C-alpha cells in the first residue's frame, strides 16, 4: 500500500524534473545558440528523445495502480511505439557523439571534412529511420488483451510464442547494451589515450587540471551510462532464464529499476547540455 | 523499457 | 641650422597667425540652433552573403547597389532593396583593405595589402565579369582607392605615397609625397577638384589633382587618424583617430573647428562619415556600436548598437535614405 | 512576383549556392604567418619546403593543405594592418641564431618576439618558432664566447648548453604560459624534418579547435 | 639638407594663404545646414509608404 504511493511519487518526480530538464534544454537551444555546430544538432535530438520518452511515464504509472488500460488500443500501440523508438533513439545518438568526439579528436585531418552540419543532419535523419526500423514493427505488432479482471497493452505473440517474444528481448538487450558499451568505452578510452600525449595537456599543472577534467568527465558520463542501463536489462535476462517468485520486494525492485533506467534519460540533457563550455559561455 |  | 632655424620661425610665425586672427567661441554661437535630440534607426534589411569579417563597403551613384569584400576574398555586390545578389567577383589578392565604386557604375577597383589594385568591369557583354586593369608601382600596401572618374583614379598606399592613374594609360600620371609617415584613409570632394589625405603623423594634407602640391596641413592629433570624410559643400572634414576624438578642420577658416570626444568612449575610430544635410556625425568605434554626433551642438543624438563586433566600414547613401553598417561578424546592417 | 524578379532570385541563390561551396572549400585549408628580422634565413625554410606585398605558398602534406603568407619583404608599421591576420592557425617565427655577434641582432629580434608574442590579435594563436644558422654557429662558439651577448651567461663554450639557454631564453619571454604554447625546433637539412614538425603543431592546434568546438576544453 | 629645403620651400609658399574670418565660415556651414534640413530621410522621418524600404 504505502509502496504503491512510493513508486507513484517516484515516477511523477522523476517524470517533473525529466520533462523540466528537457525544456531547458530546448529552451537555450532554441533562444539562445541557435544551432551554429553540428554539435547542437545532437543535443537537440538527445532532447527531443529524452523529452518524448520521458513523456511515456505518465501513462505507465497508472498502469500499476489501476491494473487496466482505459484508454484505447490506439493509444496503447502509440504509447509501445514511443517506448522503444525513443529509448533506441537516444542510445544510438549517444552513440553517434561517441563517434563524433572520436573523430574529432583522434582524426583531425578528417575531421575538417566530415565534422559539417550537413553530415550531422542527414546522420541524425539516418538515426531517426535506423530508430523507426523497429519502432514500426512493435507499433503493429502492439495490441490490448482482456484477463478476466484486467486490461493489458501488450504485446500480441506469433507460434512459436516464446522465440519471438525471447528473440525480441535478447535483441533488444544486445543492441542496446553490449554494443554501444563497447562502442562508447572504446572511443572514449582511444579519445583520453590520445589526449594523453598532447602537449597542450600533459605539460604544466594548470593544463594538468583540465586534462584531468576532461578525464573525469568522460569517466562520470561511461558510469553513469553503465550503472543506469544495467539493472533493468540485468532483471529482464533473469526472468528470460528463470521463473521468479512473486514477493513484495520484487514488486519494487521492478519500478525502481525502471526509474533507474528513466533517469539516464533525464540525467543526459545535465551531463551533457549545460556541463558543456559553449554552454558556460552563454551565461 | 521494463512496463507493459 | 639657418635654415632649421628658418623652418622653425615660419612654423611659429604661421601659428601665431591662426591662433591671433581666429577666434571661433563656436559654442557660443551655435545654441541658438535647437538640438536633434534623440533618434532611433531600425534596421531594415540584414544582408547574409559573406563568410568572413567584411573589410570595406561603398555605396552608388543611383544608391541602388553597393559592392562589399570580405576576407575570404570575394567582392559581392547587393541590392539594398530585394537583398538579391548582382554579381559575385572572386579575389586572387585575398588580402583585401579598400573598395571603390565608380561614379557612372561600370568599375570597380579592389586590392591593398599585395600592393595590385585590380579594377573589373561590371557593365560589359560577353557573359560574365572579367578583370579590366591590374594597377601596381607601389611598395608598401593600398590603404584606399577613389574613382575621381572613369578615366583617372586617385590611390592612398602605405610607403608614404599617393598616386593618380589614368586607367587607358596604366602608368603613373602624378605622385604625391609630403607626408612623412603612412597614409590611412582618403575621401574626394563632391566636385572632385582636390581631396585631403590624413596620415599617422596625426596630420592631414590637401592635395589638388591638377597642381600637384599640397596646399594646406591641419595638425591637432596626438595618434594615428583612420577616418577621412569631406563635407557636402565640400569646405570642411572631420578626421577620427584612436583617442576617440573626431577633430572637425575648416579649409577657409585653416584651424580645428570642434571636437567631439566622450568620457567613457577611449577607442579608436575605424570609420567616419556624414549625411547629406550635415548635420549628424556617424563615427564608428570599436566599442561595438556606431554612434550619431551633431555637427552643431557637440552632444550624442543616437547609438545603434546593432553590431555584437567592431564596425570595419559604414555608408551613407547618396540620396540620403540609409546608412549601412559593415563589421566583422560577416554582418552587413541597413539602417533607416 | 514577375518574371525578372524571379530570375534575380534565381540567379541570387545560384550565387549563395557558389558562396558555400568555396567557404567550404576555404574552411579545410590551414593559413600559416611566417614572420621574422630581416635576412634571419627564412628564404631558406621557405626553398625547404615543397611549392608584390605579400607571396603566397601552397603547399600539401599528408592530405593537409596549407597556405604559408611570408610578409617580411614588406617595409612598413607591423601593428596597423597586422589584425588582418587575427584567427590564423599559426606563426612560423624565424630567428638568425648565429647572428649573435654582428654589431647585437638577437636583441631586436627578440624585441620583435615581445611584439609578436605579447600582441594582443595574437594571444590565443601558437607560434613555432625555428632556429636556423645551425652549422656555422658552433664555429663561431667556439672562437667567439657567447658573453658577449648576454652578461649573465655562466656556463662553458659548447653548442648542447648554449642552444638550449638561447631556447629557455625565448621560450620563457611568452606572459601567457597557459594559453598560447612556443614550439622550438633547430632547422636541419634532414629529410623533410622541418614539414613534419609544423605538420605535428598544426595536428596539435585542430586538435585543440576541435576539442573547443567539441565543448570538452 | 634639400628634403629640409623642400619643406622650407612649401612653408613658405603654404604661408601666403587667404585668410577668412571663422564667424562667416561657421555661418556658411550652419546656412547650408538649414538650407538642405529638410531635403533629409535622416533628421526628418519618412512614412514607410513612400519609404523604399
Amino acid at each position: 500500500m504505502i509502496t504503491a504511493i512510493t513508486i507513484m511519487a517516484l515516477y511523477s518526480i522523476v517524470c517533473v524534473v525529466g520533462l523540466f530538464g528537457n525544456f531547458l534544454v530546448m529552451y537555450v537551444i532554441v533562444r539562445y545558440t541557435k544551432m551554429k555546430t553540428a554539435t547542437n544538432i545532437y543535443i537537440f535530438n538527445l532532447a527531443l528523445a529524452d523529452a518524448l520518452a520521458t513523456s511515456t511515464l505518465p501513462f505507465q504509472s497508472v498502469n500499476y495502480l489501476m491494473g487496466t488500460w482505459p484508454f484505447g488500443t490506439i493509444l496503447c500501440k502509440i504509447v509501445i511505439s514511443i517506448d522503444y523508438y525513443n529509448m533506441f533513439t537516444s542510445i544510438f545518438t549517444l552513440c553517434t557523439m561517441s563517434v563524433d568526439r572520436y573523430i574529432a579528436v583522434c582524426h583531425p585531418v578528417k575531421a575538417l571534412d566530415f565534422r559539417t552540419p550537413r553530415n550531422a543532419k542527414i546522420i541524425n535523419v539516418c538515426n531517426w529511420i535506423l530508430s523507426s526500423a523497429i519502432g514500426l514493427p512493435v507499433m503493429f505488432m502492439a495490441t490490448t488483451k482482456y484477463r478476466q479482471g484486467s486490461i493489458d497493452c501488450t504485446l500480441t505473440f506469433s507460434h512459436p510464442t516464446w522465440y519471438w517474444e525471447n528473440l525480441l528481448k535478447i535483441c533488444v538487450f544486445i543492441f542496446a547494451f553490449i554494443m554501444p558499451v563497447l562502442i562508447i568505452t572504446v572511443c572514449y578510452g582511444l579519445m583520453i589515450l590520445r589526449l594523453k600525449s598532447v602537449r597542450m595537456l600533459s605539460g604544466s599543472k594548470e593544463k594538468d587540471r583540465n586534462l584531468r577534467r576532461i578525464t573525469r568527465m568522460v569517466l562520470v558520463v561511461v558510469a553513469v551510462f553503465i550503472v543506469c542501463w544495467t539493472p533493468i536489462h540485468i532483471y529482464v535476462i533473469i526472468k528470460a532464464l528463470v521463473t521468479i517468485p512473486e514477493t513484495t520486494f520484487q514488486t519494487v525492485s521492478w519500478h525502481f529499476c525502471i526509474a533507474l533506467g528513466y533517469t539516464n534519460s533525464c540525467l543526459n540533457p545535465v551531463l551533457y547540455a549545460f556541463l558543456d563550455e559553449n554552454f558556460k559561455r552563454c551565461f | 523499457y521494463x512496463g507493459f | 641650422d639657418q635654415l632649421r632655424q628658418e623652418a622653425e620661425q615660419l612654423k611659429n610665425q604661421i601659428r601665431d597667425a591662426r591662433k591671433a586672427c581666429a577666434d571661433a567661441t563656436l559654442s557660443q554661437i551655435t545654441n541658438n540652433i535647437d538640438p536633434v535630440g534623440r533618434i532611433q534607426m531600425r534596421t531594415r534589411r540584414t544582408l547574409r552573403g559573406h563568410l568572413a569579417k567584411i573589410y570595406a563597403m561603398h555605396w552608388g551613384t543611383d544608391s541602388r547597389l553597393l559592392v562589399s569584400a570580405s576576407q575570404d576574398g570575394k567582392l559581392i555586390i547587393w541590392d539594398s532593396y530585394t537583398t538579391n545578389k548582382v554579381h559575385a567577383i572572386p579575389l586572387r589578392s585575398s588580402w583585401v583593405m579598400t573598395c571603390a565604386y565608380a561614379p557612372s557604375g561600370n568599375y570597380v577597383a579592389c586590392g591593398g595589402l599585395d600592393n595590385i589594385c585590380s579594377i573589373y568591369n561590371l557593365k560589359t557583354r560577353e557573359g560574365n565579369v572579367r578583370v579590366s586593369r591590374e594597377l601596381a608601382g607601389h611598395t608598401g600596401y593600398l590603404s584606399c582607392c577613389r574613382f575621381l572618374d572613369d578615366n583617372q583614379i586617385v590611390t592612398s598606399s602605405g610607403d608614404t605615397t599617393c598616386a593618380l592613374w589614368d586607367i587607358e594609360t596604366g602608368q603613373q600620371t602624378t605622385t604625391f609625397t609630403g607626408h612623412t609617415g603612412d597614409v590611412m584613409s582618403l575621401s574626394l570632394a563632391p566636385d572632385t577638384r582636390l581631396f585631403v589625405s590624413g596620415a599617422c603623423d596625426a596630420s592631414a594634407k590637401l592635395w589638388d589633382v591638377r597642381e600637384g602640391m599640397c596646399r594646406q596641413t591641419f595638425t591637432g592629433h596626438e595618434s594615428d587618424i583612420n577616418a577621412i570624410c569631406f563635407f557636402p559643400n565640400g569646405n570642411a572634414f572631420a578626421t577620427g583617430s584612436d583617442d576617440a576624438t573626431c577633430r572637425l578642420f575648416d579649409l577657409r577658416a585653416d584651424q580645428e573647428l570642434m571636437t567631439y570626444s566622450h568620457d567613457n568612449i577611449i577607442c579608436g575610430i575605424t570609420s567616419v562619415s556624414f549625411s547629406k544635410s550635415g548635420r549628424l556625425l556617424l563615427a564608428g568605434y570599436d566599442d561595438f556600436n556606431c554612434n550619431v554626433w551633431d555637427a552643431l551642438k557637440a552632444d550624442r543624438a543616437g547609438v545603434l548598437a546593432g553590431h555584437d563586433n567592431r564596425v570595419s566600414c559604414l555608408g551613407v547613401t547618396d540620396d540620403g535614405m540609409a546608412v549601412a553598417t559593415g563589421s566583422w561578424d560577416s554582418f552587413l546592417k541597413i539602417w533607416n | 512576383l514577375s518574371a525578372e524578379d524571379k530570375a534575380a532570385v534565381e540567379r541570387s541563390k545560384m550565387i549563395d549556392r557558389n558562396l558555400r561551396e568555396d567557404g567550404e572549400k576555404a574552411a579545410r585549408e590551414v593559413k600559416l604567418l611566417l614572420l621574422g628580422a630581416g635576412e634571419s634565413g627564412k628564404s631558406t625554410i621557405v626553398k625547404q619546403m615543397k611549392i608584390t606585398g605579400i607571396v603566397e605558398t601552397h603547399f600539401t602534406f599528408k592530405d593537409l593543405h596549407f597556405k604559408m603568407f611570408d610578409v617580411g619583404a614588406q617595409r612598413s608599421e607591423r601593428k596597423k594592418w597586422i589584425h588582418c591576420f587575427e584567427g590564423v592557425t599559426a606563426i612560423i617565427f624565424c630567428v638568425a641564431l648565429s647572428d649573435y655577434d654582428l654589431v647585437n641582432r638577437m636583441h631586436e629580434s627578440m624585441k620583435l618576439f615581445d611584439s609578436i608574442c605579447n600582441n594582443k590579435w595574437f594571444t590565443d594563436t601558437s607560434i613555432i618558432l625555428f632556429l636556423n644558422k645551425k652549422d656555422l654557429f658552433e664555429e663561431k662558439i667556439k672562437k667567439s664566447p657567447l658573453t658577449i651577448c648576454y652578461p649573465e651567461y655562466a656556463g662553458s663554450n659548447t653548442y648542447e648548453e648554449a642552444a638550449a639557454y638561447i631556447q629557455c631564453q625565448f621560450e620563457d619571454l611568452n606572459k601567457r604560459k597557459d594559453t598560447k604554447e612556443i614550439y622550438t625546433h633547430f632547422t636541419c637539412s634532414t629529410d623533410t624534418k622541418n614539414v613534419q614538425f609544423v605538420f605535428d603543431a598544426v595536428t596539435d592546434v585542430i586538435i585543440k579547435n576541435n576539442l573547443k568546438d567539441c565543448g570538452l576544453f | 639638407i634639400a628634403q629640409a629645403r623642400k619643406l622650407v620651400e612649401q612653408l613658405k609658399m603654404e604661408a601666403n594663404i587667404d585668410r577668412i574670418k571663422v564667424s562667416k565660415a561657421a555661418a556658411d556651414l550652419m546656412a547650408y545646414c538649414e538650407a538642405h534640413a529638410k531635403e533629409d530621410p535622416l533628421l526628418t522621418p519618412v512614412p514607410a509608404s513612400e519609404n523604399p524600404f
